[PDB]
């Protein structure tokens, strides 16, 4: 109904990986650390 | 059930099933007006903050919540408090420039950089936007696009350093 999306425009190609993603695994950690109790 | 008991550490606990569970949309834009009311409390940020964490998953897997999430932390960008000294506010600032950045790199660019420009014309001190160009010139990747530029390059003239910047002023002026 409210029409389709369209995915944005990657203006440059990505030679990391941001530090947010990094935090994001980081907390992974205490995750598989919930997952293990 | 979560938002509502009041949580912090216990987030830690289950942010398996929240960044699970933030891929549903409305659940995104519930967690986002939660974590707001709880952050927007004046001194939140001297007892915890893991919540501006969050907001990466739901920008990043989220592209439409990019303006929400900006346009929440323009509010967090000016948190002052007596309490937490100015030291303690820049480091919250700092962090959330990172916070910024990373929005930037999901291709929201223009409204972040026009308030970049906006707010060191106004309150964001120099050293926060040498602290912003220092993160973005050593996370962001060439080419460079004018219409990034065109905002960027003309508020890193008041400085030079993070060298970086020299090779992004020679790159995107040639």
């Amino acid at each position: 109904l409210a029409g389709p999306l369209t995915p944005p425009v990657k203006h440059f190609q990505l030679k990391r990986k941001p530090k947010s993603a990094t935090l994001r695994a980081e907390l992974l950690q205490k995750s598989t650390e919930t997952a293990q109790q | 059930n979560l938002c509502c008991n009041e949580n912090a550490s216990e987030l830690v606990a289950e942010l398996s099933t929240l960044y699970q569970c933030i891929r549903f949309p409305v659940v995104a834009m519930g967690v986002l007006k939660w974590v707001d009311w709880t952050v927007s409390e004046p001194r939140y940020f001297q007892l915890q903050p893991v919540h501006l964490a969050l907001l990466d998953e739901i920008s990043t897997c989220h592209q439409l919540l990019h303006p929400q999430v900006l346009q929440l932390l323009v509010k967090l960008f000016e948190t002052e408090h007596s309490q937490l000294d100015v030291m303690e506010q820049l480091e919250l600032k700092k962090t959330l420039l990172d916070r910024m950045v990373h929005l930037l790199s999901r291709g929201y660019v223009l409204p972040v950089v026009s308030y970049i420009r906006k707010c060191l014309e106004k309150d964001t001190d120099i050293s926060l936007i040498r602290y912003f160009v220092t993160e973005v010139l050593d996370v962001i990747a060439p080419p460079y696009t004018s219409d990034f530029v065109q905002l960027f390059l003309p508020i890193l003239e008041n400085d030079s350093i993070a060298d970086p910047v020299t090779e992004f002023i020679a790159h995107c002026k040639s």
